DNA sequence: TAGTGGGGACCACA
DNA sequence: ATGTGGTCCCCACT
């Protein structure tokens, strides 16, 4: 049995993994590698930080 | 740039990059080639990151998380272009 | 029948 | 003791 935590979301508990489409993954990993991060999670942290102005308009 | 494979799945050119066909049939997902070599298209977000990311996905109204990553990359284009 | 998204499990580790 | 990152199979669907 797996012991990975899920997170609370507006639609219920959610697994912490995401599958990226091929084109999205290629662009995402370009960002991650240009940032020098070993863990993808740190790259989406950075994307969320840099997209904050747009996110707040949602 | 050149090579049929890393040495390995068949390397297939796509728009903006290259994908790698599955090397077997029990799992037929393609991988992608990146500056650090072949990579899986699936990533695990830390709990803190996942919560924020799904909030963005849910506020966008998107069914698939990959589309929310697309949106984030677009909205970050300014910061990305400066490295 | 070739590639998909996403569930469950597992390795190695703390 | 209860998580971790990352990935291996697998199921349903195309």
């Amino acid at each position: 049995k797996d012991r990975h935590s899920k997170v609370f979301t507006s639609k219920g508990p959610r697994d912490r993994r995401v599958r990226l489409s091929a084109h999205t993954a290629i662009q995402f990993y370009d960002v991650q590698d240009r940032l020098g991060y070993d863990r993808p999670s740190k790259a989406v942290d950075w994307l969320i930080k840099k997209a904050k102005t747009a996110i707040d308009k949602l | 740039l050149k090579g049929y494979s890393v040495g390995g799945g068949e390397i297939v050119e796509v728009q903006g990059g290259h994908i790698i066909r599955a090397t077997g049939r029990k799992d037929r997902h393609s991988k992608v080639f990146t500056s650090k070599g072949p990579r899986d298209r699936r990533v695990r977000l830390s709990a803190h990151t996942a919560i924020q990311f799904y909030d963005v996905q849910d506020r966008l109204g998107y069914d698939r998380p990959s589309k929310a990553v697309d949106w984030l990359i677009k909205k970050a284009k300014t910061a990305i272009d400066k490295l």
